[PDB]
RNA sequence: AGGAUAGUGGCCUACCAUGGUUUCAACGGGUAACGGGGAAUAAGGGUUCGAUUCCGGAGAGGGAGCCUGAGAAACGGCUACCACAUCCAAGGAAGGCAGCAGGCGCGCAAAUUACCCAAUCCUAAUUCAGGGAGGUAGUGACAAUAAAUAACGAUACAGGGCCCAUUCGGGUCUUGUAAUUGGAAUGAGUACAAUGUAAAUACCUUAACGAGGAACAAUUGGAGGGCAAGUCUGGUGCCAGCAGCCGCGGUAAUUCCAGCUCCAAUAGCGUAUAUUAAAGUUGUUGCAGUUAAAAAGCUCGUAGUUGAACUUUGGGCCCGGUUGGCC
């Protein structure tokens, strides 16, 4: 079997010059939990429709179901 | 010198009556003037799909004595009524009026086929049933 | 030659014949030992020589 | 076509950058710079295809953007800048001098150079004009313009740039018999001591070469840099010296060194 | 006759449940048919069933009442909800069944169409 | 989209189909070979067509040319080390006058059987397609290898694949099972 | 000469001149014509194709107009019209999938409303953000490469080697028909685990499983000639049909429908169309023109094509290089 292999200085140079995913494969650090792809383009796609913060929005959403 | 020119600055009477000799051929007289567009029912192609407007008796010629159990088939993409064969023994039973076809050719590039008279094309499918796995009942015409 | 014609024996020989069933036969070798069978009934044991060699001669 | 093109398709990549047809679908696009489009090499090139320090083009940023990396003095972080001709790339860490150096068959080679060396380079000249205020200027290969210079420095011409002023330490006059490196064209690597010049008023000049093993082709004028005089190279000269000898005697030495 | 593959292994599924227990945590279901006479308003019970819940509203009839005296048959208000197919509604009749589901709050219906005349008793 | 890969067909075909001095001669390289197909020796023919095309190119140039000489050199050189060519044959006249029995001689199908280890022809296809004889410790098993002359001598078993060392099998072993526990305990 | 433009220019506008192209084929029409690098065919010379992985051009339903900006007459920018078309409480608002999927329609004819930037590389105040560019996987007999569907013994009667052959010859160099059998070697598949990958699937690895024929059973065409392989048996009887071509079918049809046997190609094979070779049946290489298709009734005659001989040929020396001879 003919493979490949990097042997580091140190433990804390490691972390900054390995990609994200081998450090997953190893334990050295946890992989995050973040939504699907396609998710995440339909959650830009609504900011993108809403101009500001939003919550000056939600007062005129409050005010409509009354009257 | 044979008939024709032998000049070294005579390129171009040697590249006219070339042209002028072209149209004896047939097959390029076919090809430039969309002869397999324009006429000759297939627009170019290989296959078409038509419908089946009744059945036809067609007797053969001499001195053969048969009858080819031929249809009539209208296209789709042109509207012509071109006559059909059914290349089997008694597939024509298997096949009915007002149906979807498949059709192909003889082998011969028109110019029907001899002992069929008036006959150009053959069936391949009807309604997508391969009508050689039913003439060997493989698989079963549908209902509609 | 004529258009109208009898239209009602589309298939009658075929719909007439004794269907029979295939026999048993032992299975053939199929690909590379196929050509081993092959062969054999070629140059390892001629079956005639009437002056020219037969493949699939008949029962006389 | 309506504006400037920002990609580069594979396999219109030059041929002396070595890309494979596999791995990829797009080519590294170097960015405006010192030299043109097809005479430069990027810095994504020469690390992983040349020294096969990185491995993907993510990890070339590892080493270009932090510290150590400069590109004739100054730092250049720069993914895809180009790098050319008589570029010296200086690297703080390894200790290691790199002088770009086309091969014998014609493509960027690894040419490792001292410390002293690295502190100066050679520069054609293109045109001598008189700026703003009737101050004269020389235009490199480069780029770079240099205020003040001799006025015997002429076109077609060479300077020694010491790449910590713009100042120029020593000119060589454009004559024959010459060692003249030729950058560009199917004789792109060869030297050899310009016998003659035939004048040709009216444009592109053809220049007889007849190096040290007597071999006599031409070259034009844009592919004409002197690099000394008769003898003596003014730079380390590359593994094989520029040669380029048959293809029925290269299999010789491939055979009778290595293979026997 | 050889056409297609026939087995009997029965292939289980990967979630797999208890058929007694779902029974009586399901919804009661039913399958009404509605007949008749020819002139017995059976198909106006049928425009008024499937009016009150949420099928139809205010919005989608009077756009109908429109039509019911464009037509010429203006007494039919209800009945046309149900059948919406060319002759059924300068006739009267219909001339083929239709299936409409119905959900309530509690229970689930499902209510057919069937004609009343004699020659559409094989379509009833 | 990225560079198109390219890819070349390895075989030809006859312009006469129906041939019956031709189907005989060929039905005797695969009877003396145990190759299963024509194709297969029509990929020779092909491959034998391509170095007749390196070869008569060269004839009709005049000697002393270092395209001649270079070219020629690496036909004659490629033909020997596949063992092919013989030592005193590096004429390149002599690769015209090349027949198809030379070429299918040094495949690893009948290498097996004038080495000894086959005890036929086509028991040697059996044992190249089952994972058995490897040419050095790389196992081939496909009979189109066009073994050296320097790779001859290195055919032999290979440390897996038995009767080749310390392994009795998978079929056996469940013949050895039944054998003692039906017997024994 | 002016205007316009980033700039040259009848680009545009005044005044003036009457020119410009063309049988060496202008102009007009047709193109089922984007151009090229190239592709198929393959003695040579050629013929045919090029929508398409690269380059250049054009376009975003049909045309026209303009803003911002270094770069746009941009349409995943705007405005107007036309052709379509969406929501409406009918007051109005909004839209351009020849982007990635997907739907309808047209069709002889062509896939998933999947995963991810991790490679490839690009954009941004840019290492860390984003990218239906691109990659991965599914579908997939477009093509292309590699080659499973078996191999080896023993025995029973027969024959062909041979040593010795002394009337029963069996022994070992050995080919086969054997509806008695024998242990082996396997992979397709399944499956721990590992590896692969951004995470998976598959490949390459490898425990435990996996051939004795009812298999984990190879088909597609054909058996008159062309063209390789039957004068076998049954049915049909100028009917059904087979037949690219010549031709078969009324009593025993060597080509019909079937069985059996056999042949060709083989995980491939047949058919249809287009094209090339065959075609020296487009002939420049390389045709034919008395009678097979074909020299104008005859002469003059330009464009075109072609065109006699002749103006430094010999002689005498001196230096090497390039191959090959004798060593
Ligand atoms: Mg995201
Ligand atoms: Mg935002
Ligand atoms: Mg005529
Ligand atoms: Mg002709
Ligand atoms: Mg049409
Ligand atoms: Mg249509
Ligand atoms: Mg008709
Ligand atoms: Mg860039
Ligand atoms: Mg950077
Ligand atoms: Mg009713
Ligand atoms: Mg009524
Ligand atoms: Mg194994
Ligand atoms: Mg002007
Ligand atoms: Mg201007
Ligand atoms: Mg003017
Ligand atoms: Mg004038
Ligand atoms: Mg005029
Ligand atoms: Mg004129
Ligand atoms: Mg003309
Ligand atoms: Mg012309
Ligand atoms: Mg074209
Ligand atoms: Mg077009
Ligand atoms: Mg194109
Ligand atoms: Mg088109
Ligand atoms: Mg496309
Ligand atoms: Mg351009
Ligand atoms: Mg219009
Ligand atoms: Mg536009
Ligand atoms: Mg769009
Ligand atoms: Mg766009
Ligand atoms: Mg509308
Ligand atoms: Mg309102
Ligand atoms: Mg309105
Ligand atoms: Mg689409
Ligand atoms: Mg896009
Ligand atoms: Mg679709
Ligand atoms: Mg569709
Ligand atoms: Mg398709
Ligand atoms: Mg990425
Ligand atoms: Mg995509
Ligand atoms: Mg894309
Ligand atoms: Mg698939
Ligand atoms: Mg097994
Ligand atoms: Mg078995
Ligand atoms: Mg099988
Ligand atoms: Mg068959
Ligand atoms: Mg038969
Ligand atoms: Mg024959
Ligand atoms: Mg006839
Ligand atoms: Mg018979
Ligand atoms: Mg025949
Ligand atoms: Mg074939
Ligand atoms: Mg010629
Ligand atoms: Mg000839
Ligand atoms: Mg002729
Ligand atoms: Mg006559
Ligand atoms: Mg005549
Ligand atoms: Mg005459
Ligand atoms: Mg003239
Ligand atoms: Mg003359
Ligand atoms: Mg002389």
């Amino acid at each position: 079997s003919v493979g490949f292999g990097l042997v580091y200085n140190s433990v804390a140079e490691a972390k900054k010059f390995e990609p994200t995913y081998r450090l997953v494969r190893y334990g050295l650090a946890e992989k995050v939990e973040k939504a699907s792809r396609q998710q995440r383009k339909q959650k830009k796609n609504r900011d993108k429709k809403i101009f500001g913060t939003g919550k000056r929005l939600a007062k005129k959403v409050a005010r409509r179901n009354a009257d | 010198g044979k008939g024709k020119p032998r000049g070294l600055n005579s390129a171009r009477k040697l590249r006219v009556h070339r042209r002028n000799n072209r149209w004896a051929e047939n097959n390029y007289k076919k090809r430039l003037l969309g002869t397999a567009f324009k006429s000759s029912p297939f627009g170019g192609s290989s296959h078409a799909k038509g419908i089946v407007l009744e059945k036809l008796g067609i007797e053969s010629k001499q001195p053969n004595s048969a009858i080819r159990k031929c249809v009539r088939v209208q296209l789709i993409k042109n509207g012509k009524k071109v006559t059909a064969f059914v290349p089997n023994d008694g597939c024509l039973n298997f096949v009915d009026e007002n149906d979807e076809v498949l059709l192909a050719g003889f082998g011969r590039k028109g110019k029907a086929k001899g002992d069929i008279p008036g006959v150009r094309f053959k069936v391949v499918k009807v309604s997508g049933v391969s009508l050689l796995a039913l003439w060997k009942e493989k698989k079963e015409k549908p209902r509609s | 030659a004529k258009v109208h014609g009898s239209l009602a024996r589309a298939g009658k020989v075929k719909s007439q014949t004794p269907k029979v069933e295939k026999t048993e036969k032992p299975k053939k070798p199929k690909g590379r030992a196929y050509k081993r069978l092959l062969y054999t009934r070629r140059f390892v044991n001629v079956t005639l020589v009437n002056g020219k060699r037969r493949m699939n001669p008949g029962p006389s | 076509a309506r504006g400037p093109k920002k990609h580069l398709k594979r396999l219109a990549a030059p041929h002396h950058w070595l890309l494979d047809k596999l791995s990829g679908c797009y080519a590294p696009r170097p960015s405006a710079g010192p030299h043109k489009l097809r005479e430069s090499l990027p810095l994504i090139v020469f690390l992983r295809n040349r020294l096969k320090y990185a491995l993907n083009g993510r990890e070339v940023k590892a080493i270009l953007m932090q510290r150590h990396v400069k590109v004739d003095g100054k730092v250049r972080t720069d993914t895809t800048y180009p790098a050319g001709f008589m570029d010296v790339i200086t690297l703080d860490a390894t200790n290691e001098n790199f002088r770009l150096v086309y091969d014998v068959k014609g493509r960027f080679a690894v040419h490792r150079i001292t410390d002293e060396e690295a502190s100066y380079k050679l520069g054609k000249v293109k045109k001598v004009q008189l700026g703003k205020k009737g101050v004269p200027y020389v235009v490199t290969h480069d780029g770079r313009t240099i205020r003040y210079p001799d006025p015997n420095i002429k076109v077609n011409d060479t300077v020694k740039i010491d790449l910590a002023s713009g100042k120029i330490t020593d000119f060589i006059k454009f004559d024959a018999g010459k060692l003249v490196y030729v950058t560009g064209g199917r004789n792109l690597g060869r030297i050899g001591t310009i016998v003659h010049k035939e004048r040709h008023d009216g444009g592109f000049d053809l220049v007889h070469i007849k190096d040290s093993l007597d071999n006599t082709f031409v070259t034009r004028l844009n592919n004409v840099f002197v690099i000394g005089e008769q003898g003596k190279p003014y730079i380390s000269l590359p593994k094989g010296k520029g040669i380029k000898l048959s293809i029925a005697e290269e299999r010789d030495r491939r055979r009778a060194q290595q293979g026997l | 006759v050889q056409r297609y593959y026939k087995t009997t292994v029965p292939t289980k599924p990967k979630k797999p449940h208890d058929i007694s227990a779902f029974v009586k945590s399901a919804l009661p279901h039913l399958s009404f048919v509605v007949l008749g006479h020819v002139d017995a308003g059976k198909s106006t019970l049928m425009g008024r069933l499937l009016y009150d819940l949420n099928i139809v509203n205010q919005s989608q009839l009077r756009k109908l009442q429109r039509e019911s005296e464009t037509m010429g048959k203006s007494s039919f208000k209800f009945a046309w909800i149900m059948d919406q197919t060319n002759e059924e509604r300068e006739r009267g009749v219909t001339v083929s069944i239709c299936t409409s589901h119905f959900s309530t709050h509690r229970a689930n219906f499902t209510i057919v169409d069937a004609p009343g005349h004699r020659d559409f008793v094989p379509n009833a | 989209p990225r560079a198109p890969r390219t890819y070349s067909k390895t075989y030809s075909t006859p312009k006469r189909p129906y041939e019956s001095s031709r189907l005989d001669a060929e039905l005797k390289l695969a009877g003396e070979f145990g190759l299963k197909n024509k194709k297969e020796i029509y990929r020779i023919s092909f491959q034998l067509s391509k170095i007749r095309r390196a070869a008569r190119d060269l004839l009709t140039r005049d000697e002393k040319d270092p395209k001649r000489l270079f070219e020629g050199n690496a036909l004659i050189r490629r033909l020997v080390r596949v063992g092919v060519l013989s030592e005193d044959k590096k004429k390149l006249d002599y690769v015209l006058a090349l027949k198809v029995e030379d070429f299918l001689e040094r495949r690893l199908q009948t290498q097996v059987y004038k080495l000894g280890l086959a005890k036929s022809v086509h028991h040697a296809r059996v044992l190249i397609t089952q994972r058995h004889i490897a040419v050095g410790k790389q196992i081939v098993n496909i009979p189109s290898f066009m073994v050296r002359l320097d790779s001859e001598k290195h055919i032999d078993f290979a440390p897996t694949s038995p009767f080749g060392g310390a392994r009795p099998g998978r079929v056996a072993r469940r013949n050895a099972a039944r054998k003692a526990e039906a017997s024994g305990e």
